[PDB]
């Protein structure tokens, strides 16, 4: 394939075994990971070298859950304290449902996340798909509303009365 | 110290809230001396708890450290401990804390609770030092709101969800074992002589499930093949623990070559002596292959070893089978060739 014995590509060839670390090879029925497009993305949690609330953001992100669920929660993760509570923060203002029940299953309680300086964040987000809340609120509180204005819970107590 | 403790009352009883799981799960709980005598545990359980008195009891003996098993196999074991323990109206003696074996019960018991109705009476019985929250849990008879997050460096452990009722035993310290095997074998032999409902006058069968394991695993299954009523054990092979090694010593019954694993204290220290005698009375054991032996069904393993090991006639095997509503054991096992009825 090459200029025989003389020419070869031996030593850029044991290089990259020598940082073999991040090379996956993908199988049929060989080895694991049997789905390619679960062998690119698994790849690429471990290729990032980062925390667990780094790899669950990234997994929320993508929106996948089964790769969360499969690679991420797993026996012996040792989240960071106040980990988990900024996880179901993120979940929740992008809509994702799936992650909100897996964070639930996995240790998160409702009771103790939810403050009313949560709510009055999750109340003021512009992720997700529209909604016609600030018409509501610019109709209950008098004609006028300045543009740069956080809505509390009070507007939204006016808005459901 | 030479066990000097102060002898306070009670203080710590009532119902706990699994908070943060997505079950919304009842748990009774009381914490108890660990030289509370078994009749009044009995009466608690009985008539405070309204609990019915058991058909069948299980002991679920295994490992502490959270071991994993291989799939195709805790799923089989899980739905099989769940279908003997539902269709037979039985108590589960477990551990309690969330480590080893009573994980896998935990998760065997949430798997089922989103499937199919009813209720099993999982019982577990620790130590009050081992939980990661002493405290939120002395409120008397009122509901006490408790949090399944584990924290890894707290050095303890949380108590495991999906279970029914919960006795804590104290012996005074924080941080160890040990105060709670005592009482648990007390109680399993107190409820054994307690009588069925039936007037034949055989009393609750009692079985023994072993997964994982440890040294101390063969010391109770040899004190449990030792009693004076022989009480039946049911053992696995895809564990890689004692169970395993206890298994493997169940063929070839009278390879000392064998003794070798870089799990004792060398050649030195070595367990050959009780597990020659467990194989000497090894007509109680049961092993549960995945297709290798009979036997495919662990629920089928369970309740046809506590048929063979109660040692009695046809009409007490064939009352039992009444009592369970298992006509398929009577038909498959009870009714066969030769059985020359009274």
């Amino acid at each position: 394939y090459t200029r025989t014995q003389a020419q070869h590509l031996f030593i850029i060839l044991m290089e990259c075994m020598k940082k073999k670390e991040l090379i996956t090879v993908f199988r049929m029925g060989s080895e694991g990971h049997q789905d390619i497009d679960l062998a690119i993305l698994t790849a690429l949690l471990k290729g990032a070298n980062a925390s667990a609330p780094d790899q669950l953001s990234l997994a929320l992100a993508w929106n996948r859950v089964d790769i969360a669920r499969s690679q991420i929660f797993i026996y012996g993760q040792q989240w960071p304290v106040g980990s988990l509570e900024q996880a179901m923060l993120d979940a929740l203002v992008l809509d994702r449902v799936d992650f909100v029940k897996l964070l639930i299953e996995n240790g998160v309680s409702m009771h103790r996340f939810l403050t009313i300086s949560r709510l009055e964040e999750l109340y003021n987000t512009r992720h997700g798909p529209s909604n016609t809340l600030y018409h509501l609120v610019r109709d209950v509180k008098k004609g006028n509303l300045p543009p740069d204005y956080r809505i509390s819970l009070i507007d939204i107590g006016l808005v459901i009365e | 110290i030479s066990k000097h403790t102060q002898l306070s009352p009670t203080d710590a009883f009532g119902t706990i809230e699994f908070q943060g799981g997505g079950h919304s799960n009842k748990a009774m709980y009381v914490r108890v001396s660990f030289d509370t005598k078994p009749d009044l545990l009995l009466h608690l359980m009985t008539k405070e708890w309204q609990l019915e008195l058991p058909k069948l009891l299980i002991s679920v003996h295994g490992g502490l450290q959270n071991f994993e098993l291989q799939p195709k196999l805790k799923q089989v074991f899980g739905k099989g401990l769940i279908k003997a323990a539902m269709t037979t109206g039985a108590w589960i003696f477990t551990g309690g804390v969330n480590t080893g074996v009573i994980r896998h019960v935990g998760d065997a018991l949430k798997d089922h609770a989103s499937k199919s109705r009813g209720k099993i009476c999982t019982i577990g019985i620790a130590p009050w030092g081992i939980v990661e929250n002493q405290e939120d849990l002395i409120g008397r008879d009122v509901v006490r709101p408790y949090q399944t997050m584990s924290n890894p460096m707290s050095k303890l452990t949380v108590l495991n969800s999906m279970h029914s009722h919960f006795i804590l035993a104290d012996n005074g310290t924080t941080g160890k074992y040990g105060a709670e095997v005592k009482l648990r074998r007390q109680l399993e032999k107190h409820i054994s002589l307690q009588k069925i409902n039936t007037r034949i006058g055989q009393g609750v069968p009692v079985v023994a499930l072993i997964v994982e394991g440890g040294p101390n695993v063969i010391s109770i299954v040899l004190e449990y093949l030792r009693d004076t009523p022989p009480v039946p054990v049911v053992v696995c092979d895809g564990s890689g623990r004692a169970s395993d090694i206890l298994a493997f010593g169940h063929k070839y019954s009278e390879v000392t070559i064998q003794k070798t694993f870089t799990y004792t204290r060398t050649q030195a220290q070595h367990l050959f002596i009780i597990l020659m005698e467990c194989m000497k009375k090894k007509e109680l054991i049961t092993v549960f292959r995945m297709g290798s032996e009979g036997h495919q069904d662990i629920d089928l393993a369970i309740l046809t070893a506590l048929l063979k090991g109660a040692n009695a006639s046809a009409p007490d095997q064939l009352s039992l089978a009444l009592a369970w509503n298992r006509v398929d054991i009577a038909r498959s096992q009870i009714f066969i060739y030769g059985q020359q009825w009274p």
